């Protein structure tokens, strides 16, 4: 809700908003990666928020 | 076209293979690895010019 607490979890697939962070994997050099994000896109470099 | 992609994510990447002409590539007599017994390759071996 508006007004309900904030809840922790991971972002998913199509928008999808997933409550159990699980999907760990090894670190790898020159990470990068779009993920959808309501209308557009979220931009990552180096596992680190773009823009 | 032919491209290579790999998952970046929500969306992919791509890369512009570059054509071989068939008279350039040779497969080899067999795949055996007599360094390592027990270990097989699961695709045969090529050998190839630009």
């Amino acid at each position: 809700e508006d007004q309900g607490p904030l809840v922790e979890g991971q972002l998913g697939e199509n928008n999808e908003l997933r409550l159990t962070r699980d999907a760990i994997e090894p670190c790898t050099v020159g990470h990068r990666r779009y993920f959808t994000f309501g209308g557009g896109y979220v931009y990552f470099e180096e596992y680190a928020y773009s823009h | 076209r032919r491209v290579s992609a790999r998952m970046l994510g929500d969306v992919m990447a791509v890369s512009t293979c570059v054509p071989v002409a068939a008279d350039n590539v040779i497969v080899q007599n067999s795949m055996r690895i007599s360094s390592r017994p027990g270990a097989c390759y699961s695709r045969p071996l090529v050998s190839f010019r630009y």
